[PDB]
């Protein structure tokens, strides 16, 4: 019955690109967005800021959220990395769809990728948490910097992040 | 495994039923002995993963090397995954996953994505990385088996030389250490070791006598 | 190694009751176990099984609504009989298999 | 017999010695055992007539069944062109005749008539008519040369039910090559003939066994 | 089977004599030991359903395992059925239909079908899929011939603990192959059968030793 | 032989050392029982002449046999020279000359020669021909060697009645004759040299009774 | 026959060291296992360490950033090197070392 917000403010070589709010569905997925509110929030005492984009694929996603080793490696829940595919009743309907990543079923961690297209074969693999709101273009602005491999051509920073009211 | 084809592209066989009794055989005839190995390492040349753990999975008996074969196995896994940790993320359309050890291993992954990597461009050799593994189980095992120390090894009084130097160097071989070993040894045991209508010859040779010399010297004790 | 049959009296129409049978030595080491039956007049009949390492089965007259378990610390045949109706009235025998067919003494079960 | 090679063109190939010897010694060590119905289908896989001829007269013994099975091969040609009679006339240029009895038999028929037949389109395959005639006869033989009748097999009183079991399905599968209903006689006699001890305890089991379930009892 | 060519195309070639002989002779000298299974799945590489039942059918002894897995067979294939029920319709030229359970065991399908699923785009593998059935049914067989229980595996008091292992993981293997599960029983059933003084030295060694620590020790 | 390729030129192959081994070693066991002769056909698929003669030439022992059958191929080339007689002319460049009968046996012919002959279009089947020769020198060994005549086979006493049965086709075979003979013969002396229990169970059989009726009926004399 | 003696325990200030050591008769590279275990009054035995011929050596969770296991075959002795020693680590530590048999030490006790 609650739908919290969470946003976050994104750089690029230290400069300001824009402010990216995404909505998260917690009427259906809560343990997935709880995780991802507090490791927004910092309040258990580590979380997003500061982290970076490690994979940034144009017409294809947006990844980042790796804070312990930041390059796409290992990523932590709030439980100790360790949590479960919450469900797969969510399909990955278009940009702006907010999942999390995964190496493989139940091995979840605190990696996220922003769709920008629409991802069907990715349906039933990931578990969509949330949806974009707004600045969607800030997130197209994102693209410019990536490439085919992933690789960035500039460093992408999350600079802030919290829960919308 | 991955053979060549008539044109140059790399595809699939099936394990062919000589390879396979072959392997089964030797066990049965040989067990552990440290001749089996490099038997293994030709038998599994271009070896698939999967055709890898079958041979393995086809030997009936010596269940104890096999469950001892498997946690060296796993360790070798383990620290995989740690030197080559996979990069998490959405699989691009068309893109392979990244193998973990387990995936090396033939546990985890399809026969499918097992010839992926291997005849991706580079390719990514999940078969002899497993073979690898394996092999440094092997050599435990043999080691573990030896029979018998070299230090208990002793020319009989009867035993034609040939016989006690062809059973010093096989016990040494199964010892495997290293080859300053292995001639420090045998500067050393062979002689000491030997019967003394051997060792009568052998010292009257003198120094720097070569392996050869003292084998032909030797001929007539019988 | 001796058999005792036990658990059985009266209840009434509707109710619920669970049939026990004592083994000596420990039950989980037979083979198969289960239940019949004999009404007067009435051809004996089979009631339950229990074989080892496969789910339990029981006779069709009482499948739905009957369920079986095993308890090797007690060396009993726990049959539940639910949903209870009178005609389950009859003598009732437990049988267990280990490679010699064994009986129970019997005991009679009357619903209503 | 007749394989697919590296082009996709069905070209024919010399039966190959390490199949001739495989038949022949399967006969000389196990003989008209019901599993060697399925081993002469294996080995005869793609076979011309020709092929399938050579096969049979390839073997040196049991030659009272190898006479039966002409009488049954003869009798199968009859209701083929009984069936299938042949429509007579003038044979036009690059045209193939039609196929009787004999032909398909290889009594009659040229191998390069063999091939002509199988590699048509639509293919006359007169291997696969061939076989399935060899296939009958031998069935009669492997049921005739059925040791025991079903009715006599009983399980010994120090016998083990598992060997009980084996020598009674291997009795039912010589018994009409199989292929029967399989389940009258099962649910009936497997019980009565078997000992007395596993009896009272087969009895016990009560309706609906799997074979499984009463093998694990009798253990 | 079903193999590539030159070409790269799938395409049918014959069961070959030395794999047919090769299986007939595993189990004439291994009987349902469980490395039986292992070698089954090598031997059945790319084969059709038709190739498996021939491998299984040639199959002379051990009738009552055979019938079991007839049994195992078609009880996963009414649950095919049931999971993948069959759409029923004229079929359109050039399409194929829809296998059934039976299709897939190779009963009431022929040769062409079964070529034409497991060569489709994509592939409907009927091969693959009945090899997953028997090979469950074989597992069931290898748990019921296991002579042991685990729990009689007792190391002699003058039994090296080398070859007490082997024989400890032997009958572990044959209780429905190796596991994880096997692993929790493992830490524990292996020291408390120990010889006494050989389960003094395992003790001492303390927790989370691994085998070839305990090999040791115990030599 | 001569063999279709992966295209569809017809080429020359060597004899294969699995065939060779082979026909002798039927020879070795089996002699001149029937049952080679259909071996010796298989066994020689697509053969040149010169191939069969290194068949015929491999076996060591049963020179009488060889001998025997060397002149019954002398006998064939003299009519086939008679029925086909060479033309006599200069050869036109290209053209292939034509063969005797010493030229189909494999005797005054060169392998090249009758590898042209076989891949001419149309092709003279110089191998297939010679073969037919082969078979019907055999099939006069087989019959010379037939151990015992059908009138000496009768049942004995505690033989089995599928045994006599076997013993009495088996000669017969050898004995070759007709369909016609094979038929009468069996109404005849079959029952006449039957065991006098399944003589007795033969005959209240009555009058029709199949081949497998009887092999039935006497299953139990034992 | 085999005989083992430990010594060096007592009672010492938290974060100082100690050495314990086991003499062992005849030569350790005959021994086929050896390592340390321990026990207080009221405390269940608890294992510390172990050495296996071969292998690297082995230290429970416990002790492992704190105590280090070391062998010298010249002095015949089996040696425990604890640093940082807690009083929650007071116990009495006892030796072992598996020849044909396992062999025990009586223990020393450690006070922190």
């Amino acid at each position: 019955m609650v739908n919290p917000t969470v946003f976050f403010d994104i750089a690029v070589d230290g400069e300001p690109l824009g402010r990216v709010s995404f909505e998260l569905f917690a009427d259906k997925v809560p343990k997935t967005a709880e995780n991802f509110r507090a490791l927004s929030t910092g309040e258990k005492g580590f979380g997003y800021k500061g982290s970076c984009f490690h994979r940034i694929i144009p017409g294809f996603m947006c990844q980042g959220g790796d804070f312990t080793r930041h390059n796409g490696t290992g990523g932590k829940s709030i439980y100790g990395e360790k949590f479960e595919d919450e469900n797969f009743i969510l399909k990955h309907t278009g940009p702006g769809i907010l999942s999390m990543a995964n190496a493989g079923p139940n091995t979840n961690g605190s990696q996220f990728f922003i769709c920008t297209a629409k991802t069907e074969w990715l349906d039933g693999k990931h578990v969509v948490f949330g949806k974009v709101k707004e600045g969607m273009n800030i997130v197209e602005a994102m693209e410019r910097f990536g490439s085919r491999n992933g690789k960035t051509s500039k460093k992408i920073t999350i600079a802030d992040c919290g829960q919308l009211e | 495994p991955i053979v060549q084809n008539l044109q140059g592209q790399m595809v699939h066989q099936c394990i062919s039923p000589r390879t396979l009794n072959a392997w089964v055989k030797v066990v049965e005839e040989k067990a552990f002995s440290p001749e089996v190995i490099p038997m293994f390492s030709a038998l599994s040349c271009g070896a698939t993963p999967q055709d890898l753990n079958t041979m393995l999975n086809t030997v009936g008996g010596h269940q104890a090397a096999m469950q001892m074969l498997k946690e060296t196995i796993n360790e070798e896994a383990a620290e995989w995954d740690r030197l080559h940790p996979v990069h998490a993320g959405p699989i691009a359309p068309g893109q392979m996953r990244e193998p973990r050890g387990s995936d090396i291993a033939g546990t985890t992954s399809t026969l499918q994505e097992q010839i992926g990597w291997m005849t991706h461009n580079p390719p990514i050799p999940v078969g002899e990385i497993y073979k690898r593994w394996i092999i440094l189980g092997l050599n435990k095992i043999v080691r573990m088996y030896s029979p018998t120390s070299i230090l208990d090894i002793r020319q009989g009084p009867k035993e034609p030389f040939r016989d006690y130097v062809d059973r010093f160097y096989k016990t040494l071989r199964a010892e495997q250490a290293s080859q300053e070993v292995k001639n420090a040894a045998t500067e050393t045991l062979l002689v000491q070791n030997a019967n003394p209508d051997c060792k009568t010859i052998l010292k009257a040779l003198g120094p720097g006598a070569t392996l050869e010399e003292m084998m032909t010297a030797c001929q007539g004790v019988g | 190694v001796q058999l005792q049959e036990s658990g059985g009296g009266l209840v009434q129409a509707g109710g619920s009751l669970r049939l026990s049978c004592a083994a000596s030595g420990s039950i989980s080491r037979f083979n198969a176990m289960g239940w019949w039956r004999q009404a007067p007049g009435k051809e004996r009949e089979f009631v339950a099984r229990i074989v080892k390492g496969f789910d339990p089965v029981l006779a069709d007259s009482v499948k739905g609504r009957f369920t079986i378990s095993i308890d090797s610390a007690e060396n009993t045949l726990a049959l539940q009989r639910n949903r209870l109706k009178p005609e389950d009235t009859a003598v009732y025998y437990c049988f267990a298999a280990l490679d010699t067919a064994y009986w129970g003494q019997g005991t009679q079960v009357t619903v209503s």
